[PDB]
């Protein structure tokens, strides 16, 4: 399974972790068997002005199951009022860029 | 944090104007880009905003139906296009940065950075 | 407050919605001990100290 | 909503204190009230947000306070660069509203 995250989030790619990546993007099972390999790619995945082609999920109704892949872009309801697909107060776009 | 807008424009009534705003010094998609108008001798009027991550927008009822906002994250630039220009649209147009609605400490309630005003004459 | 003289706020007799805090994008650390961060709204406490 | 500032014009000597007022037609959360400074020929800059919090780069000569429908901006000592137009700004109902502005 290959993907890009920022340095501080590398620790989240492990069993028993929590956080925006562990919970909403890429979840590993507590009984995971395997190896997590990472390297700095600042010379590839960064650009002047900011590289906005790498996204992560910031909001979700619930945590992901192990190896679940959620790629929806539906507006997240933070409040008690239905968003009806329109972002605004208490209605968030679920993804964000690393830049 | 810097916001750099295009130069002044002169348009005839019925024409459309597109004002750009290039952002730098921050994560472009991490903030909303707002546009604020200031007619000569008048105060500041909020027009609307765009959220570059999705290009979702919201407009003031005053401009809704005439103004379209777009953005391009690859060049961290926001655009505001105001159509059907009238003589009373002569104003200095500013781009301004504010936090997204999910900011815990309500950074969306105000504009912390402004670009240089761009004068549009109609 | 300074860490050597930290400030304790006693919280009682109220409704505690912890999802507002947990689902916030504005915090870099949110680590719960002795309790799941997603079960907090199902629990009742005799007091909360902030 | 209507945000009404007063006085329309404020005139006093450098080195003295000035008080600028902004009244709301309805209650405004302190978290949603901001003050801006606009020098002639320049874009507005943020001075105060959240009713009382100074923006980064703003001198401690500037302070704000208030709640409900009555907010103020205070300049403890006026410098030549403080003789500009000030605005109050409110957020609510998914909209941003500015006052008419006052000139110092």
């Amino acid at each position: 399974d290959s993907f890009v995250i920022r340095g501080d989030e590398v620790r989240q790619i492990a069993p028993g972790q929590t956080g925006k990546i562990a919970d909403y993007n890429y979840k590993l099972p507590d009984d995971f068997t395997g190896c997590v390999i990472a390297w700095n790619s600042n010379n590839l995945d960064s650009k002047v002005g900011g590289n906005y082609n790498y996204l992560y999920r910031l909001f979700r109704k619930s945590n992901l199951k192990p190896f679940e892949r959620d790629i929806s872009t539906e507006i997240y309801q933070a409040g008690s009022t239905p968003c009806n697909g329109v972002e605004g107060f208490n209605c968030y776009f679920p993804l964000q860029s690393y830049g | 944090v810097q916001l750099v807008q295009s130069g002044a424009e002169v348009k005839k009534p019925g024409a459309s104007v597109k004002v750009s705003c290039k952002a730098s010094g921050y994560t472009f998609t991490g903030y909303y880009m707002h546009w604020v108008r200031q007619a000569p001798g008048q105060g500041l009027e909020w027009m609307g905003w765009i959220n570059p991550i999705s290009s979702g927008t919201s407009y003031a009822q005053t401009f809704q139906g005439r103004v379209t906002m777009t953005s391009d994250t690859s060049i961290t630039t926001a655009y505001m296009e105001l159509s059907r220009l009238r003589s009373d649209d002569t104003a200095v147009y500013y781009c301004a940065r504010a936090a997204p609605f999910y900011d815990f400490w309500s950074g969306y309630s105000y504009f912390d950075y402004w670009g240089q005003g761009t004068l549009v004459t109609v | 407050a300074s860490v050597y003289a930290w400030n304790r706020k006693r919280i009682s007799n109220c409704v505690a919605d912890y999802s507002v805090l947990y689902n916030s994008a504005s915090f870099s650390t949110f680590k719960c001990y002795g309790v799941s961060p997603t079960k907090l709204n199902d629990l009742c406490f005799t007091n909360v100290y902030a | 909503i209507v945000m009404m500032q007063s006085p329309g014009t404020l005139s006093l000597s450098p080195g003295e204190r000035a008080t600028l007022s902004c009244r709301a037609s309805q209650s405004v959360s302190s978290s949603y009230l901001a003050w801006y400074q606009q020098k002639p020929g320049q874009a507005p800059r943020l001075l105060i947000y959240g009713a009382s919090s100074r923006a980064t780069g703003i001198p401690d000569r500037f302070s704000g306070s208030g709640s409900g429908t009555d907010f103020t901006l205070t300049i403890s000592r006026l410098e030549p660069e403080d003789f500009a137009v000030y605005y109050c700004q409110q957020y609510g109902s998914s909209a941003w509203t500015f006052g008419q502005g006052t000139k110092v």
